[PDB]
């Protein structure tokens, strides 16, 4: 007969570490490639010349 | 209200004798009743309008 590991029990403590539980957010691409305008209302109009 | 009448004056006949009357009181109550609306409108509403 012997001591295994499974013996000992929760006399064996399991540890953690919190250096994998990191993530670098990605934002839109559309918000730094184009103009932002600030709208005040939902519709704004916007008038092009078409023929 | 009471009403008095006038005694007469006999130690014998009906009158003579000082008629008795009462006075009494009535309960009138407030009761407390509530009256209440709800109004629900959308938060964007409230932001798109150009007034409060």
């Amino acid at each position: 007969a012997d001591i295994s590991r499974a013996e000992v029990a929760t006399l064996i403590e399991e540890g953690y570490s919190h250096s994998l539980l990191a993530a670098a957010k990605q934002g839109s691409t559309v918000l730094s490639a184009f103009q932002n305008v600030n709208m005040g209302t939902k519709t704004t109009h916007l008038p092009v010349l078409a023929t | 209200l009471p009403e008095a009448d006038w005694v007469g004056e006999s130690a014998t006949d009906p009158e003579g004798v000082i008629k008795t009357s009462k006075v009494t009181w009535a309960n009138r109550t407030l009761v407390a009743e509530e009256v209440a609306v709800i109004i629900p409108v959308p938060e964007a509403v409230i932001d798109d309008a150009t007034v409060e």
